[PDB]
RNA sequence: AUACUUACCUGGCAGGGGAGAUACCAUGAUCACGAAGGUGGUUUUCCCAGGGCGAGGCUUAUCCAUUGCACUCCGGAUGUGCUGACCCCUGCGAUUUCCCCAAAUGUGGGAAACUCGACUGCAUAAUUUGUGGUAGUGGGGGACUGCGUUCGCGCUUUCCCCUG
């Protein structure tokens, strides 16, 4: 497994953000991710495309549709970086 | 093999493991085992067992009341066919605390069937030779020439002494299989007359069983000596020990003094042999 | 019927003339000649119906897989 | 696998088009086999903007649609493996 | 190609975002390694204000998005 | 794979039969050849080697293409690699 | 694709969902983090000395 | 991470969440395609071919020179070897003498081993009437083989039953029956016959 | 790979599949290209319809990011490694 | 857990009439009767249509293959 | 921590430059002096891949020297980043046994044993990244429509230009 990746599940239990595809922005407690990306997400502030604002409960996204997440800064102080 | 589709047979950390992943679903579950509870208990597993029960649907459990025990009614709901309550079956040899826990939560009214040629030590004729390691072959030849009835197993604690000590004997001109069907049938057969092998199948009883190197614990001991047979002529087991095998002699001292087929002063009034290990 | 499936339903079609439709629209015509197992397509006196309707007299056409929607015979 | 040759075009300077129209002129370094491309002494002109002149650029290799190789390169030599 | 986890949304009703901006919602029946789904009981979600039942239904996983449980889990 | 063994000249039997006989044959005899390209441009050119993605290297290419009333336009490029992905269509030459 | 633990420095010579989620909620494992990020603060220590 | 005291677990804190900001791009559905993708029925200009080159051009490098270098060895070595082989006549060959059937021929002789030596192991078998043992007529140095014939074709009968593999001066021997004049077609190993494999590849 | 570990470490400016920037000190790679970047800010240009008119450059700080190789095209060196001598 | 290619399955039997939702493609939807499929989800569709939103207008097809990736959704009647 | 034992979870396979050429050596080639070649060396030419050595040069600042008359660059020192000829090496970073060279416990040469750095190939171009629904069908400046209008614009039809 890639670097970037176990980053990626070192944050598993935090605050993420993390833009799809389609442009909507989740921001929430990252429960749980798979090698592919696939995320789960609890506690959500979805922004949609046109800047409105939603919440929502429990949340599972494809990784094939993510563009990029933000991770806790702390992660770069993780042991390979 | 679980993609497929009666019975499941499992240990309950692989169990518990497939279940926290949803490799597999307890929802027609109508009969529940533990085999060797107290073992379970012992290993450390009474939390994933515990774990393991809370995922059996809760509805299928008998009522706890009288009826769990009327036998008219138990009948009936037996052959009630698919919507019978389950049925659970625990087997243990003891019944600690913890495993008295266990039946509490995965039992209701259960029937006790208690059973009871188990122990052969009090009746297959043990002897004993304290030594250093570097007598021991000497003493096996001594044995040998005097002659024996093959077939014979000589247990040693690893696979590496199985295969060195089989070869030495094959040089003093001996018939020496190692330890799988083949190897027993020519004992069997009379072909080989030595079974060399650790503690690690079935076969026929034997005249004599030496312990080469003693066994670690005293239930391997009893296995190994158990080998003379269930019945019939007592047989003999002879135990080389030395003073890397301090820490059984006190339990093999009672194996021996519990058996009225034996005759050892020299284990017996051992200093090592005097209080249990640890 | 039995259950008749992609590859056997292609392999009955190679020989006679068959209509294949891209996801971009395009639809060329013509004798399928072979498939592999990508389904990549090769069609023989090939014409191209552009937005449905007659577009050109093509040739020996080559069709990457990634590009086809559906296939269909005559 | 062609690849194998876009990889034997170390030190060759090409110009490279883009599935989103920029437009890379360079000096290869070194190509991998997923196809992804570093370059040197670079002049990258993306869609509809000036140029702009690079020491160093690395593609990833999918956006790539095509190079266009010197007029010279010996084709049928470098095709041989 | 491992499994993705959805055995925590097994059985659940959920809303689901897909490809064409086409938003569907259901009971999640089952899943593949793919990602594709089983809904049960679906309803579509037209861009009109307006809602259709289609019952069982396959969903490829490539055009998923993004999926909320309803029922939390 | 159906040929899970690491013997696998059977791409070469699948180039010689199967539908990338188009191109192992433009190869062969050096016929022109028109790819419709995923940039919506048209490469009319020779092809010099190609592989499973059609993945092509071309000589004496057209590049051609369609602007704006519509205008056309083309451009000589001597030498390119294509990369396959972007191949809708090949056409070999009718003559 | 063999997964290696950059806390334990140790591998998982098959690396699985399942075998690395076992390993994570391991005793050696929990321990190495927290020794991990306890030692990260000593790195603080190592600002004040300056 | 996950489990850990919620002392240590606080410096794994989100930064503020970012400005929104619209998207760059639409939708790819909803995007307004002004050129979309079209055909190349348009475009069959391609060119008539009687100005359209010959397909042959290319072929081996280094690759050429060497196939056919190999290639030209070998052809000339065949006619080597016909050549010979119309001079090759051992009937006319005034070494070899005598009933060829009443011949044996022993190979792999130790170059030490003298005719005497050789002529004593074989005379257990019978009467020898005579012994040509094979010398290089450039060096002089011994071939390593020799004819051997008896007096009665029976003797050499029973000396090739017995005697192949016979130990002389240290080297096993190879005992056949000449060959060169009663085998229908037989050649020699230098004219691309012979017999014996220890050297197949 | 060394073709991309000798820029590991320093400020890089990628572009993205839909005309994004990221500039961002590169701290990982893998085979697909996901890439680790820190103090990674976003820049985007945004065109004027009101006038003919300069354009916006509009940064936004995004801190540790992960970006998926998918949606990557390029990357080229912006500055050397934020530096630790005086 | 019903799982999605045995219900496909359940389609080839009951022969019931599917009705594809495309991918990335909203306009049109394609409907016809699966008689058979494979690993990719490649659809062989018997009494295939082409549905298209604006028209309200169907074209019809005859036997065809439909290639797995442009699926987005399959429903039924 | 180490070694083993049991249980549970897991489990692809294959490899180590390539291709030519070698007149010479070994393989002392079974037919009257001889195969060719193949195989193993040796030498060498291509495809070249990673290291070694760093001559020279590029860039910028502290200190030191310099008040100098040129028109052929061109004082010294020290340090961050770079580039890099000639000439070498052949594959790699760790372990175990045997044989020999021997300045003989050193320092070498030849074999294997199968061992990790997720090295590479592969039913890997078929839904989650490495062979496309992210295509690349403009922005602006003047002429030149109507409709709504809050007169700022939104939609819509053109012409000529600038420009990516
Ligand atoms: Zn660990």
């Amino acid at each position: 497994i890639g670097v970037p990746i176990k980053v990626l599940h070192e944050a598993e239990g935090h605050i993420v953000t993390c833009e799809t595809n389609t442009g909507e922005v989740y921001r929430g407690k990252l429960i749980e991710a798979e090698d592919n990306m696939n995320c789960q997400m609890s506690n959500i502030t979805v922004t949609y495309r046109d800047g409105r604002v939603a919440q929502l409960e429990q949340v599972y996204i494809r990784g094939s549709k993510i563009r990029f997440l933000i991770l806790p800064d702390m992660l770069k102080n993780a042991p390979m970086l | 093999r679980l993609r497929m589709g009666e019975i499941v047979i499992a240990t309950p950390g692989r169990l518990i493991d497939v279940l926290e992943n949803r490799y597999l679903v307890l929802s027609r579950c109508t009969y529940v085992v533990l085999d060797e509870a107290d073992r379970m208990i012992d290993m450390g597993f009474e939390p994933d067992v515990q774990k393991i029960l809370e995922h059996m649907p809760v509805s299928n459990q008998k009522p706890d009341t009288d009826e769990a025990e009327d036998p008219e009614k138990m009948l009936a709901n037996f052959e009630s066919g698919k919507h019978k309550y389950r049925q659970t079956v625990m087997f243990t040899a003891t019944m600690p605390p913890a495993v008295e826990r266990l039946a509490r939560s995965y039992l209701r009214r259960p029937a006790v069937v208690y059973i009871g040629a188990g122990k052969p030590h009090e009746r297959v004729e043990q002897k004993v030779f304290l030594m250093s390691e570097s007598e021991k072959r000497k003493k096996l030849l001594a044995i040998l020439e005097q002659g024996f009835d093959p077939p014979i197993i000589i247990f040693v604690n690893q696979k590496k002494g199985c295969d060195v000590l089989a070869k030495s004997l094959e040089k003093m001109g001996y018939n020496a299989c190692t330890l799988r069907e083949f190897a027993l049938s020519n004992l069997k057969a009379g072909a080989k007359d030595i079974l060399v092998a650790t503690d690690v199948i079935d076969i026929q009883d034997v005249s004599m069983v030496v312990n080469y190197d003693m066994a670690k614990n005293i239930e391997d001991y009893i296995h190994r000596i158990g080998r003379t047979g269930r019945a019939g002529k007592s047989g003999v087991a002879i135990t080389f020990l030395t003073k890397e095998d301090s820490a059984v002699f006190y339990e093999l001292k009672q194996a021996i003094l519990e058996s009225p087929v034996s005759s050892p002063p020299e284990l017996a009034n051992h200093p090592d042999a005097q209080h249990k290990p640890g | 019927s039995l259950p008749l499936n992609p590859k056997p339903f292609l392999n009955g079609l190679t020989g006679k003339p068959v209509m294949v439709k891209l996801k971009w629209g395009m639809e060329y015509k013509g004798y399928l000649v072979s498939v592999d197992g990508y389904m990549n397509m090769q069609l023989a006196n090939t014409e191209e119906y552009i937005d449905g309707a007659l577009s050109g007299h093509l040739g020996e056409v080559l069709i990457r897989c990634n590009n086809v929607l559906y296939i269909r015979g005559v | 696998k062609l690849v194998r040759f876009l990889m034997k075009l170390s030190h060759e300077t090409v110009t490279i088009e883009l599935k989103n129209g920029t437009q890379v002129h360079g000096t290869i370094t070194g190509v991998d086999v997923s196809m992804n491309t570093h370059l040197k002494a670079v002049k990258m002109t993306l869609k509809n903007r000036e140029p702009v002149q690079l020491e160093t650029l690395s593609i990833r290799g999918n956006n790539i649609r095509y190079f266009i190789l010197p007029d010279s390169l010996p084709l049928d030599t470098l095709l041989v493996d | 190609a491992h499994p993705p986890e959805l055995k925590k949304f097994m059985d659940k009703k959920l809303s689901l975002k897909l490809n064409g901006g086409r938003h569907v919602q259901g009971i999640l029946r089952g899943f593949d390694p793919f990602m594709n789904l089983v809904i049960d009981e679906c309803v579509e979600m037209a861009t009109s204000g307006q809602q259709n039942n289609i019952g069982m239904v396959v969903i490829r996983g490539n055009s998923i998005i993004m999926l909320e449980a309803l029922e939390r889990v | 794979e159906m040929t899970p063994e690491e013997l696998q000249k059977r791409e070469e039997e699948e180039f010689n039969t199967g539908p990338l006989s188009v191109l192992t044959q433009s190869v062969k005899n050096n016929t022109q050849v028109l790819i419709n390209c995923r940039n919506n441009k048209k490469l009319l050119g020779r092809v010099k080697a190609f592989d499973r993605h059609c993945n092509m290297v071309l000589e004496n290419v057209k590049e051609m293409w369609t602007e704006v009333k519509p205008v056309n336009k083309d451009r000589y490029i001597s030498k390119m690699f294509l990369r396959g992905d972007s191949v809708i269509v090949v056409l070999r030459n009718p003559l | 694709p063999k997964f290696y633990c950059d806390y334990c420095d140790t591998y998982l010579t098959h690396d699985s969902p399942s075998v690395r989620k076992t390993h994570c909620s391991g005793r050696k494992h929990k321990e190495n983090v927290k020794d991990y990020y306890q030692k990260w603060m000593e790195e603080q220590a190592q600002s004040l000395i300056d | 991470t996950q489990f850990l005291p919620p002392n240590l677990l606080a410096l794994f804190a989100p930064r503020d969440p970012i400005p929104y900001l619209p998207p760059l791009e639409k939708l790819p559905h909803e995007k307004h395609h002004n050129q979309p993708y079209c055909g190349i029925a348009p475009y069959i200009r391609e060119f008539e071919d009687p100005r359209d080159a010959p397909p042959p051009t290319r072929a081996e490098t280094r690759e050429e020179r060497m196939e056919r270098k190999r290639r030209e060895k070998i052809e000339r070595r065949q006619q080597e070897v016909e050549t010979e082989l119309k001079m090759w006549d051992p009937h006319n060959d005034p070494n070899a003498q005598g009933d060829a059937f009443k011949t044996l021929f022993v190979a792999r002789v130790n170059y030490d081993t003298t005719e005497s030596k050789l002529r004593r192991e074989f005379e257990v078998y019978g009467p020898i009437k005579r012994i040509h043992m094979v010398y290089s007529k450039r060096s002089g140095k011994p071939r390593g083989y020799a004819f051997i014939e008896y007096e009665h074709e029976r003797d050499m009968h029973s000396a090739y039953k017995h005697a192949d593999g016979k130990k002389i001066d240290g080297r096993r021997v190879l005992v056949d029956v000449e060959r060169g004049r009663t085998v229908k077609g037989w050649r020699p190993r230098r004219l691309g016959g012979g017999l014996g494999g220890t050297r197949r590849g | 790979s060394s073709k991309m570990l000798q820029h590991i470490d320093y400020r890089m400016r990628c572009i993205l599949q839909d005309g994004r920037i990221f500039i961002g000190t590169f701290k990982a790679f893998d085979k697909h290209m996901n890439l680790i970047l820190c103090d990674c800010d976003e820049f985007r240009k945004i065109k004027p319809k009101n006038s003919k008119q300069a354009e916006r450059e509009e940064k936004r700080v995004l801190g540790l990011v992960l970006l998926r190789g998918e949606n990557l095209v390029s990357m080229t060196v912006e500055g050397p490694p934020p530096k630790d001598t005086g | 857990m019903v799982q999605p290619i045995n219900l496909i399955f359940r389609y080839l039997q009951n022969r019931s009439r599917i009705q594809v939702w495309l991918y990335e493609q909203v306009n049109m939807r394609i409907e016809g009767c699966i008689i058979g499929f494979d690993e990719y989800m490649n659809l062989v569709l018997d009494d295939a249509e082409e549905i298209h939103s604006k028209t309200k207008s169907r074209k019809q097809l005859g036997r065809i293959m439909l290639k797995g990736d442009n699926i987005t959704l399959l429903q039924s009647v």
